[PDB]
């Protein structure tokens, strides 16, 4: 939500009203809503913890996001 | 007809296994 801080900005403070009702709900995506995530400017290396725990479930998950990534190179994709 | 070699070494760069890796490491350094 520090990315690129409008103090002065009733629309960026209302976001965190919509962020704390999702926080509310039990959402593990309460961040989202906030502009500079939704936009790009910042992201967290906390997904790829996401990413791995999501690896017990989607063993494809790892090797579809370096795929997407160009990390991995495999002829034909 | 540049194409037919890059896809040539493509699919050895590939294949390449990691003794390989470890041995053109190596002589990358030595040379």
């Amino acid at each position: 939500r520090f990315m690129q801080f409008r103090a002065k900005d009733s629309y960026s403070l209302a976001l965190s009203k919509l962020e704390k009702r999702e926080r509310e709900n039990g959402s593990n995506l309460a961040f989202m809503f906030r502009l500079p995530f939704a936009a790009g400017r910042v992201f967290s290396i906390s997904m790829l913890d996401t990413l791995l725990y999501q690896s017990f479930v989607k063993d494809y998950m790892i090797t579809i996001t370096r795929l997407l990534l160009g990390l991995d190179t495999t002829p034909g994709s | 007809a540049a194409a037919e070699w890059i896809s040539q070494q493509r699919l050895s760069l590939y294949r390449r296994s990691e003794r390989q890796e470890l041995s053109e490491l190596v002589k990358n350094r030595m040379k």
